[PDB]
């Protein structure tokens, strides 16, 4: 503090409504947990499954193009 | 962040190509099954 500026630093800072602020954390955590594995799980439906899935069959059609029967 | 996109559109694009070749390849297929069977049923007619 000096007077003609005032800064005050904090390693963790929020408003103190109240004595402790974890009840308040707490939904955050829960909001990041759930982002996370939402996020995880759409990545692997949307990639793993889906792409091997394409990839599976595609040759026994290629080596057949000339066939006549 | 920013590089699974053009991963996912460099396979886009990739997707479309295979999609383009199969397509000639099945047009091909279907043609040639056409002129089979109509040869077939033109030579079972004839033999009787």
């Amino acid at each position: 503090v000096q007077p003609h500026v005032v800064t005050v630093l904090a390693d963790t800072a929020i408003r103190a409504d109240n004595l402790d602020e974890a009840a308040i954390l707490e939904a955050r955590k829960n909001a990041e947990q759930l982002l996370a594995n939402q996020k995880s799980d759409l990545d692997s439906a949307a990639a793993l499954a889906a792409l091997a899935e394409t990839a599976a069959q595609l040759e026994t059609i290629r080596k057949i193009k000339n066939r006549a029967q | 962040q920013s590089a699974r996109m053009v991963a996912m559109k460099a396979a886009t694009d990739n997707a479309g190509q295979l999609i383009k070749d199969l397509q000639l390849i099945y047009n091909k297929l279907r043609q040639a099954a056409i002129t089979q069977e109509i040869s077939e049923i033109v030579g079972g007619a004839a033999a009787v």
